[PDB]
């Protein structure tokens, strides 16, 4: 009987814009203003334009001149928008509006009709169940917005058009998009966020969580006095002293001492290292006891070690046990230059030491330790505590402390920065992972953490490593010479930019996650000649790395891990993942002739472009710079992994736009609620319609919010017993159908 | 013990109430999670789980509690009437008629998801009182 | 012109049609196969090759139409070269079933196509393509009577054309007596596309063959080849042949007697007419192009393994397809003109040594320069001087010959500098002080000369005011310069070109993007001579129009638009659709590597991949298409355009020497009689004057000089200092 809870909340702000770099561009000696262009007025009178568009439509007569299907998508999104609407008068005057399109289609179209009059029964948002397919790729309202608008686009208009014109989806207001986008992962779901224009294909997931993010409100984490970042921890003096035998010496790694014990389990000593001061040592000291104590409460399954001091120790002595060590130079140069060295003794398994992609582990134990990785991994950031160094994951080398991202990879990085478009190559992707924070037994390096406010504020880490997305965007077509002002929407960022931080410490985390995965497969497939085992290794990882992102989804909102998995394969192709982690992560490709490399890259990208590069392969290696280790991709190309980026964004958007349906269900849950118990006075139509919209809000795949909202249904139902139901019925028919159906499997057992 | 099915769905229903995800839900809105997985209590009741357990002062609930409160709550609340309840939802006449074809369909399609060709064979007419032996 | 490679449409299409059928061995009538299970001759590669060859001749149509040639209509009236994009779509789709159907070898058909047709309608049903991409029922029974061929009327439709000639040309392979099948081919698509249409379409169709590792018999008009066998005509679809007297062979082919059928006996000793003796009749030869081509064959005799990897994989038949009708075009336009023998830049000739020798003399000396002229001891060197140097010097050889002196000496340059420069493209903008911009802003404290590289590089990206000016004065279309900034021009753009060569180390792509911003009026011209150009590209099978390519090619080329100039060009066309807003954007092909571009890394967002790209003076960029991508913010169309680097010396210009040269001697003599007169004993001076009198009459000359001199630095100074074209214009003048 222990609680089991966290000591972080969350919560709102108003901005996340404080106390941050003031938004200015130096460039040739001038001081550039940079403004924020404001998303949601923005996108609210584009499409009061687009209302005044159709007004123009009707009153032109030309409705026979345009595709049926057009039509039927107008007529549908402004029964929507007239659903959304509140205010009366606006409501009545887009049904006005709506009524002679549906004269039109009802009159001279009546196949088409049938459909609508479905969707109509079926849903208060029609237009989403009318665009979850490839028709989503037609911007309707664009359209007719560009033909029947003669004025010049404002120059805000202008930057929402150009930034957002792959769907209408885009313009629609915030309940219906929200909607739109989690229902577009549901089973019956053929949406793709790509289509092929005449010159190449056009990919735009990311454009989807960036504009989920736009509409969403700042967020603040509060942690409670108990925390490990909330306390004011007494001194780590202790008695305590380790006995060195150099008879004993396991071995040496790192700057780490390891010696048996007659236990089997293993002492470790990790000497102070050249930079790192004592307070490196005593705060994984204290990291790991915080870790240790409240391992019940948080529910951690890593075998987490066991601390026992840190203290000072003659450099004479280090080097007086390590004497027979096969690596002793090495350790020697590593190790701090100082008579007398900070030590932090612990006990640790054996498996600690083992890192996750080591070649010695069949494949179920390394499923084991990687589920066992992620599950703690996720479960500590919602703790509150990020570990933004697992791994040291380069884009590259060249200009590293001039540019702004200091070299440092971004798993988002078209949300995080201007005028980039798809991910990098990683450079030198096997030496990124050598040493991974990750191990056969759980996380290894807890102090070099961070907490998890240090992402929502302006702290050295968010300064050093974003501070494009925290200064602003700046590009010369944004200037504005009337107001010498440089207007874009990234600057918009500015109050927001901690939201985008945790979706990228997300994709980060799953990202190192997949290395790791690929180097194992590497080294355990290099000597081997059966192709279909070494095919069904791959296999086998590549069903590992989506069970991960399904385990991370389950964590973060608390949908069932199969019905993750399930939403997660709709947007993700498991086999071209397996595909391509096979050809690029391996030298194989390496000794391939042009023809024979683009006859294969043909069966890797099925339906999509091929992977281009200039790069003269290295014999033996691949695609490399320096010429020694292998990279992921060619020099100044994109990732070759493109299953890979559509998985880590389709993960990051279900989670963001999980939460943002919540809390739009929540709210329109309160609105009904008021409404049956009587704080606003309306008729049983409008009770009635609250609680269809309700039906509508609910999560794909989930019943019981669907049971809440019927049981909602029959109280207004008893509210109101002289008035009509006839269009929700069929809607709740088919709840309490499938209620009842659930009902009946249930009791089977 | 619950099912694994039952303790999924109430795994996510006490996440989604948990607005913010600090691992426990308030007094206030056990009641909304109560009607939301179908066992909705009278205000007698609701006051008394309230009061009981949250007299702690806290006043909340993790959600190993919560799965002892409805495992309780369950012990004694589903009799005989309300599983032929779900059963009558589909008697579309009196009679206690129901197509072995359209059981096999409403099953398939519409709920869970080859269970169904060995159910109904322990299953043209299937009378309610019947199979709920 | 139009590929249907990226409608996807056809290609989920061609999925579920291999996935259902056409990935399956034949089960027979059951009966046993005549030929056993092997779907081979009627598998997916085979209908992927009949869906190319209508596209194949759905272009070829409408280039025919546009050289203005009147093609065969049809029974409905409508040319091959009226199908809108959309009806082909559907056409192709309804192809794609056109032989699922079948179950057997054995000519029956009956059965197959209606086993075909019920398979359309599974699929057309199962997929509710009905209210998507089909408008009603109407045109969906339309493709199943299509499909279905209840009967043999093949030319009432553009579909039926299409669908019906592009299973002739595939199933061509089969017939026995390959000359006359290709012969009675020929025709047939000549009836409708025109005869170098028909050509083109069969040597198209041809490398598909090859391309997908079919088997291909060996055609040979004139049996050469076979020493005295000689193959009767048996004029094949029909099995009719021709029988011929003791001696009386026709001269002509009016004289032949009527047909035969194919069960014929001989009598009286009489022999059936011969193929070669057919091909020797002067109406044929008159009537028939290919009366002597010798296609050779296939080395192999069975399908080979590439054939077996494509039946279980459209997607390598696909990408096979598509690389034999790129090549072909590719080709095609490279045959009109000579060879190139390398890639790489050209080595720097007589006057770009001497135009490199003056420039880094001005960079010594400032003070040289004037407000109108150019003083080097003597020399006064004008504005004409520079600007036909600029229109006559390849600009990145020169900018290579100069050594690092002069980008650290452009410190100087721009001392002595602070004059007015005005920006180009619109007159009310602000003049610039070039020397003051220089040393305040441009310039960056510190640094080596490795930094004013990048300094220099930067300053050419941006900085409107410069880089318009600068580009305007280079492509000889700018509008009231004065002498000082041409001179600043000359200057920069070699130094500028040395700057990108040193700093740029990254691999060169092959695909570049530049954006225009044009009137309406200028794009209507691009459009008409880059279709001039298309239409009359083709890879014909019997006869060579190289001579046609070669002149349409030379009359409407534009590529001196992007020529003389150190142009910007992106790898990502996305940035210019969306941000900088162009109407015109130029697609640069470069597979074999003739443009040298160079990485402009200026550190500003988006800046990574812009690269620099000075046109060489034998490249050239051939249009091969035109597309409508939609249209700008403004609400004018967009326009793309995609062209081919072409290396050949055909396209060098034919410069006078010596432009560099005269003016250089003349600055020799300058020196020389500078010298000599500052020497003004006699006795031991005769031995030295002597030579240095004799240096002096050059006159274009510099042999003897050196001679003469066996006033270091003046020496030091002077020491670095067929058939095919005989056929192309005899064919142009006859
Ligand atoms: N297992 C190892 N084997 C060899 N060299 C290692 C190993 N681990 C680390 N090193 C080297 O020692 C350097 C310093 O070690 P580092 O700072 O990475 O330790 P750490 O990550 O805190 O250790 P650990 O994860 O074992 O607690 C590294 O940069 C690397 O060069
Ligand atoms: N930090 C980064 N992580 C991953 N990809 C990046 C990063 N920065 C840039 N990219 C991408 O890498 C490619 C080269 O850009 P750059 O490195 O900025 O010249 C482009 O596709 C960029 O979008
Ligand atoms: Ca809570
Ligand atoms: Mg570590
Ligand atoms: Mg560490
Ligand atoms: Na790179």
């Amino acid at each position: 009987h222990v609680k089991q809870y966290y000591f972080a909340r969350r919560g709102e702000t108003s901005t996340h814009d404080t106390s941050l770099p003031p938004p200015v561009k130096v460039l040739s000696g001038r001081s550039i203003p940079l403004k924020e262009i404001p998303f949601e007025a923005t996108r609210n009178e584009l499409v009061q334009i687009y209302l005044t568009s159709i007004d123009k439509l009707i009153k032109s007569n030309k409705l026979n001149s345009i595709p049926s299907q057009q039509i039927a998508s107008h007529y549908l999104f402004l029964r929507s928008l007239a659903n959304s609407e509140t205010d009366g008068i606006k409501k009545n005057q887009i049904l006005s509006l709506a009524k002679p399109l549906g004269t039109y289609l009802a009159s001279k179209e009546p196949h088409v009709w049938k459909m609508i009059n479905e969707l109509i029964e079926k849903s208060e948002y029609p237009i989403i169940h009318y665009l979850k397919n490839n028709r989503a790729h037609s911007n309707f309202m664009l359209a007719l917005i560009h033909e029947y608008h003669k004025e010049p686009l404002t120059k805000n208009q202008s930057a929402f058009v150009q930034k957002f014109r792959d769907s209408s989806v885009f313009l629609f207001p915030n309940p219906i998009y929200t909607a739109w986008l989690a229902h577009s992962y549901d089973e019956d779901s053929s949406f793709n966020p790509m289509f092929r224009e005449r010159l190449s294909t056009n990919f735009y997931h990311s454009t989807l969580t960036d504009n989920l993010l736009l509409r969403t409100e700042p967020k603040e984490v509060t942690l409670s006095s108990e925390h490990h970042y909330k306390k004011e921890k007494g001194p780590i003096d202790s008695s305590f002293r380790y006995q060195m035998s150099s008879d004993r010496l396991l071995r040496i790694q790192g700057r780490t001492l390891l010696f048996s014990t007659p236990q089997n389990d293993v002492v470790a000593v990790k000497v102070q290292k050249k930079g790192e001061p004592k307070s490196t040592l005593e705060e994984e000291f204290e990291m790991a006891d915080y870790l240790l104590k409240h391992q019940r409460r948080l529910d951690v399954h890593s075998k987490l070690p066991q601390p026992l001091g840190q203290y000072s120790v003659k450099k004479s002595e280090i080097l007086e046990i390590s004497r027979g060590s096969l690596d002793f130079e090495r350790f020697k140069t590593l190790i701090d230059d100082s008579k007398d060295l900070e030590v932090y003794v612990y006990k640790a398994p054996q498996s600690y030491f083992t890192y996750l992609h080591d070649k010695n582990q069949d494949l179920e134990d390394l499923t084991a330790s990687v589920k066992t990785n992620v599950h703690d991994l996720f479960v500590l950031l919602r703790e509150g505590i990020v570990f933004p160094q697992l791994a040291d994951i380069f884009h590259t080398h060249f200009g590293e402390d001039e540019r702004e991202d200091k070299g440092r990879y971004q798993a988002l990085v078209q949300l995080l920065n201007v005028l980039q478009f798809q991910l990098g190559r990683i450079d030198k992707w096997q030496k990124a992972v050598e040493y991974v924070n990750l191990r056969s037994s759980g996380l290894a390096d807890l102090g070099d953490s961070l907490p998890i406010t240090s992402l929502f504020t302006s702290s050295d880490f968010t300064k050093h490593y974003f501070s494009e997305l925290l200064t602003g965007g700046y590009h010369p077509t944004f200037f504005d010479k009337s107001s010498g002002t440089a207007n874009s929407l990234f600057t918009g960022k500015r109050r927001l930019f901690g939201n985008y931080l945790y979706l990228n410490t997300i994709a980060e985390y799953l990202l190192v996650i997949q290395l790791t995965l690929g180097s194992y497969g590497d080294k355990v497939t290099r000597d081997m000649m059966d192709k279909p085992k070494k095919e069904a290794v791959w296999r086998e990882l590549a069903n590992v790395m989506f069970t991960s992102c399904a385990e991370a989804i389950h964590i973060m909102t608390g949908i069932p891990q199969s019905r993750a998995l399930t939403l997660l394969k709709q947007r993700a192709n498991i086999e071209k993942h397996f595909r391509q982690t096979q050809f690029w992560m391996t030298p194989d490709y390496s000794k391939l002739d042009e023809d024979t490399l683009q006859m294969e890259q043909y069966s890797i990208y099925s339906g999509e472009p091929e992977y281009e590069f200039t790069d003269k392969l290295v014999s033996g290696v691949g695609l490399s710079v320096d010429g020694v280790h292998q990279d992921l991709g060619g020099y100044n190309r994109e990732s070759p992994l493109r299953e890979l980026e559509k998985l880590l964004y389709a993960t990051v958007t279900l989670i963001e736009g999980t939460m943002q349906l919540d809390k739009e269900f929540f709210k329109q849950l309160e609105q009904v609620e008021k409404i049956l118990s009587g704080e606003i006075k309306t008729d049983a139509n409008s009770c009635f319609e609250a609680v269809a919209q309700l039906l509508d809000l609910a999560r794909p795949g989930c019943h019981f919010q669907k049971r809440l909202v019927l049981s909602y249904y029959e109280e207004a139902k008893l509210k109101y017993p002289s008035a009509p139901t006839d269009a929700y019925d069929s809607r709740f028919q088919v709840v309490a159908r499938t209620n009842a159906a659930i009902t009946i499997q249930r009791f089977w057992r | 013990q619950l099912t694994e099915e039952q303790i999924a769905e109430f795994k996510e229903a006490f996440s989604l109430f948990d607005k913010d995800g600090d691992g426990t839900i308030t007094t206030k809105e056990l009641g909304t999670v109560m009607r939301s997985l179908g066992q909705n209590p009278t205000e007698a009741e609701l006051q008394d789980m309230i009061n009981e357990v949250d007299a702690d002062g806290n006043g909340t609930i993790d959600f190993p509690e919560f799965l002892t409160m409805m495992a309780r709550k369950m012990k004694d609340t589903d009799s005989e009437e309300e599983i032929r309840e779900a059963f009558r939802v589909f008697d579309k006449d009196g009679n206690g008629y129901i197509s072995a074809a359209e059981l096999r369909h409403v099953m398939t399609n519409l709920g869970e998801k080859e269970e169904v060709d060995e159910m109904i064979r322990e299953a043209g007419q299937v009378n309610y009182e019947e199979f709920v032996q | 012109s139009k590929l249907l490679e990226n409608d996807d449409d056809v290609l989920d299409t061609i999925k579920y049609v291999h996935k259902e059928y056409l990935g399956k061995p034949y089960p027979g009538p059951r009966l046993p196969p005549n030929e056993g299970p092997d779907r081979g001759p009627h598998g997916l590669a085979h209908t992927v090759r009949t869906m190319a060859c209508a596209e194949v001749m759905i272009e070829e149509a409408r280039k025919a139409q546009l050289r203005g040639e009147t093609l065969g209509k049809a029974k409905n009236g409508q040319t091959l070269a009226d199908v809108t994009p959309e009806e082909l779509k559907k056409i192709l789709i309804a192809q794609a079933f056109f032989v699922v159907g079948r179950d057997d070898e054995r000519s029956f058909y009956a059965e197959y196509h209606e086993k075909s047709e019920q398979a359309f309608r599974k699929y057309v049903e199962d997929n509710k393509l009905i209210g998507k991409i089909f408008k009603d029922q109407k045109e969906v029974d339309f493709y199943a009577a299509i499909i279905l061929d209840k009967n043999h009327e093949w030319d009432a439709t553009p579909a039926h054309i299409l669908i019906n000639q592009g299973h002739m040309v595939d199933l061509m392979r089969t017939k026995a007596p390959a000359e006359v099948a290709l012969e009675r081919t020929y025709n047939t698509l000549k009836g409708t596309v025109g005869s170098k249409g028909a050509e083109v379409v069969l040597k198209a169709h041809r490398d598909f063959f090859f391309a997908t590792g079919a088997v291909v018999p060996l055609v040979n008009p004139e049996a050469i080849d076979d020493p005295s066998r000689g193959g009767p005509y048996e004029n094949p679809y029909s099995g009719e042949k021709f029988v011929i007297v003791d001696d009386k062979v026709p001269a002509s082919k009016k004289d032949l007697p009527k047909a035969v059928n194919r069960d014929y006996k001989l009598k009286d000793n009489e022999r059936f007419l011969t193929i070669k003796e057919y091909y020797a009749f002067p109406d044929v030869q008159q009537t028939y192009p290919g009366y002597k081509t010798r296609l050779e064959a296939s080395s192999y005799y069975f399908p080979t393994p590439f054939a077996g990897e494509c039946e279980q994989n459209p997607a390598k038949c696909l990408g096979a397809i598509q690389k034999a009708r790129s090549k072909l075009q590719t080709d095609a336009i490279k045959n009109g003109f000579q060879s190139s023998s390398e890639k790489e830049r050209r080595q720097p000739n007589m006057d770009e040594i001497a135009a490199a020798r003056i420039i880094q003399q001005i960079m010594a000396n400032p003070d040289c320069i004037h407000d109108d002229h150019v003083l080097i001891n003597g020399q006064k060197l004008e504005e004409k001087f520079f600007r036909d140097l600029l229109a006559k010097c390849d600009m990145a050889v020169v900018g290579s010959l100069l050594n690092d002196t002069d980008i650290k000496n452009i410190d100087t340059l721009m001392r002595h500098e602070k004059n007015t420069e005005f920006h180009s493209t619109d007159p009310k903008a602000v003049p610039v002080k070039i020397g003051d911009a220089w040393e305040n802003r441009i310039r960056t404290k510190g640094g080596d000369v490795t930094q004013m590289k990048h300094d220099l590089i930067f300053l050419m990206q941006n900085d409107a005011w410069y880089f318009s000016r600068v580009n305007a004065i280079a492509q000889n279309r700018d509008k009231g310069s004065n002498f000082k900034e041409v001179l600043f021009t000359t200057l920069m753009t070699p130094l500028t070109n040395k700057s990108l060569i040193d700093t740029s180390h990254v691999p060169a792509p092959k695909k570049l993007y530049r954006g225009l911003n044009l009137p309406q009026e200028f794009t209507n011209k691009l459009i008409n001579q880059s279709n001039a150009i298309i239409a009359n590209t083709e890879n014909t099978l019997f006869t060579d129009l190289s001579a046609e390519a070669f002149k349409q090619i030379k009359l409407n080329d534009f590529s001196q638009m992007s020529g003389k100039t150190c142009a910007s060009t992106t790898k990502n066309m996305k940035l210019l659709t969306d941000i900088w807003g162009s109407n015109v954007i130029f697609e640069m092909l470069d597979p074999d590597g003739l443009l040298h571009p160079k990485q402009v890394g200026t550190h500003m967002a988006g800046s990574e991949d812009e690269f620099s790209v000075y046109l060489p003076e034998d490249v050239a960029l051939v249009p091969t298409k035109v597309t409508l991508e939609g249209k700008t913010d403004t609400g004018e169309d967009r326009y793309i355009f995609t062209l081919v680097a072409v290396k050949s010396p055909d396209f060098i210009p034919r410069h006078e020497s010596g432009y560099a040269v005269e003016p250089f001697m003349k600055m020799q003599k300058e020196k020389v009689t500078q010298a000599l007169d500052a020497i003004e004993p006699a006795l031991t001076e005769c031995g030295e004057a002597l030579d240095k009198q004799n240096v002096t009459e050059a006159l274009q000359a510099l042999n003897k000089l050196p001679a003469e001199k066996e006033k270091q630095e003046l020496t030091g100074n002077l020491e670095p200092l067929a058939e095919k074209i005989k056929v192309r214009y005899e064919t142009l003048l006859t």
